[PDB]
């Protein structure tokens, strides 16, 4: 992860704004849409459309990843326990990292489409791509 | 597998493609986002910047040929298998592409589809492109299966 | 797709394969090795431990019952997804494993055949059975497809 | 990776000894013959069994890994130069580094049935993994 990738990560996640809780709902949706295999893991969760659960773990998962962007050169340090919990109590499976690293670039491109050029792309996509191997870095 | 829905809004949404710069802006942006693929276009001249790649006329021309194999693919849902026997021969035999690029491809050209319509890129939607582009990566890897 | 010479090799190696320990071997070092696998035997009891893992009784089972499956493919080997349609289906529409799994079983039970038969297992016979463990793999994720 | 995971892997690549170079060219022919796309990548190459090409590149694959394990806590610089070759230059589709990791693997299970617990084949996956992240960080 480069100066530049940092840059542009930090600015398309500061237009995100205070519209990343809803974001990050609208991008577990797509996941849940577009693979049900991935529904498996929630299975006490309601998923429906407009789910409170979903609203609420949206918003988790969004707070970790505003986490992430404040913390790129301490990321593991950051995201320590989340590591520990998604590879030891949860046992995701690391694909279905790629599967909601690819819905939130796609939640992201339809929100932002100004901010979506080809370089903001590929440090979004290198900025997951990192967060997703610290929280399967216990392996 | 594409439910009549599915398929209606599928065709509703690729009806508004514009089929001269989306194709070439999902194959820039591969080549941006994945550049070890960057490796099977040495012939396409200057690919070091994103800037370069997303300016190349070659990179243009050829993402417009691989934008209207997938309107072909789309025009033909139910024989993806056969619509692209030729260019699953092509790229096997012929180029030795790993499969998982067919993905990649087909999930950048997601992202491009989500940035060009916004909000009109609806959750269902993107699953329906989604089900369609797996599909067509499945047809175009079939001769390592 | 074997050659002839290929398929002799593949069932003459086989032939010397203890149907009893091998698959449970493979099983056991699937689990220790990509420890996220093991989410899907949590009624098998204590995984925690290698050691635990390879002295299972109920893993040691389940892997005889898939040496046996995998026996069943190699018996037809012109048949894979006729074979593994019913395995297709209990994996995909009732368990939700992903076929990247599949796929490192098969990679696991490969080592364990380098590991059993040492300079028996050449390169052409490793590459034989690469072949065969593609296709069950393929043949075992029909469903997803 | 862990300190058992260093204790093991140490142990088996002293094990491998003086036979690394040979263990290292039987990888890359059994590459070469489970997975005849990996051959693109050497064209200027006689690929033939028994090749003397094939055993020098399999020497130095072999000393750069007997490298990574010496440097097993200083590997991203240790490997630097390497993977600067292989993702800038060579522009090696990463899922090669896992065909070549398994080939690498049932070469040290072929060779040292003794040595290959389910716990040291463990610890090496592991260090064949990092040893590709390490080499495929530079895109
Ligand atoms: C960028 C990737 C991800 C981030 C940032 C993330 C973040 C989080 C956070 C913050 C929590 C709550 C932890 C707590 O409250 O202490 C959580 C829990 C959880 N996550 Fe993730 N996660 C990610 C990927 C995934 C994926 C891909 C899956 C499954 C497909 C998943 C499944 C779960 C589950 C099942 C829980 C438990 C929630 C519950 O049971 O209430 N996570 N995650
Ligand atoms: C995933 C969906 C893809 C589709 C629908 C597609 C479609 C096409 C088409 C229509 C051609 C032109 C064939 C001709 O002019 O005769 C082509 C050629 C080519 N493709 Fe693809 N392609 C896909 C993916 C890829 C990927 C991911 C790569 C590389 C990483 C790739 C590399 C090439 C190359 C190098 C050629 C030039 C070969 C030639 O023109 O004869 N393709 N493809
Ligand atoms: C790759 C080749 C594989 C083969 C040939 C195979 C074969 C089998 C067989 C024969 C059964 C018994 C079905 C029955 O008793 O009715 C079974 C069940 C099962 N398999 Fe697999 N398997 C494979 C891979 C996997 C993998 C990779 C996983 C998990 C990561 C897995 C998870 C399971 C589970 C949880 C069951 C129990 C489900 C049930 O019996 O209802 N399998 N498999
Ligand atoms: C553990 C994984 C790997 C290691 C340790 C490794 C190591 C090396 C080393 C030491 C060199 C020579 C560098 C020099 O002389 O300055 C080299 C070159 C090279 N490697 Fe790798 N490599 C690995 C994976 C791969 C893979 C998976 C591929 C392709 C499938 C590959 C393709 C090449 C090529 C084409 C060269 C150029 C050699 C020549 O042109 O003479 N490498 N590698």
């Amino acid at each position: 992860l480069s100066p530049a990738d940092k840059t542009n990560v930090k600015a398309a996640w500061g237009k995100v704004g205070a519209h990343a809780g809803e974001y990050g709902a609208e991008a577990l949706e797509r996941m849940f849409l577009s693979f049900p295999t991935t529904k498996t893991y929630f299975p006490h969760f309601d998923l429906s459309h407009g789910s409170a659960q979903v609203k609420g773990h949206g918003k988790k998962v969004a707070d970790a990843l505003t986490n992430a962007v404040a913390h790129v050169d301490d990321m593991p340090n950051a995201l320590s326990a989340l590591s520990d919990l998604h590879a030891h109590k949860l046992r995701v499976d690391p694909v279905n990292f790629k599967l909601l690293s690819h819905c939130l670039l796609v939640t992201l491109a339809a929100h932002l489409p100004a901010e979506f050029t080809p370089a903001v792309h590929a440090s979004l996509d290198k900025f997951l791509a990192s967060v997703s191997t610290v929280l399967t870095s216990k392996y | 597998h594409l439910t009549p829905e599915e398929k209606s809004a599928v065709t509703a949404l690729w009806g508004k493609v514009n089929v001269d710069e989306v194709g070439g802006e999902a194959l820039g942006r591969l080549l941006v986002v994945y550049p070890w693929t960057q490796r099977f276009f040495e012939s396409f001249g200057d690919l070091s910047t994103p800037d370069a790649v997303m300016g190349n006329p070659k990179v243009k021309a050829h993402g417009k040929k691989v934008l209207g194999a997938f309107s072909d693919g789309l025009a033909h849902l139910d024989n993806l298998k056969g619509t692209f026997a030729t260019l699953s021969e092509l790229h096997c035999d012929k180029l030795h592409v790993d499969p998982e690029n067919f993905r990649l491809l087909g999930n950048v050209l997601v992202c491009v589809l989500a940035h060009h319509f916004g909000k009109e890129f609806t959750p269902p939607v993107q699953a329906a492109y989604q089900k369609v582009v797996a599909g067509v990566a499945n047809a175009l890897a079939h001769k390592y299966h």
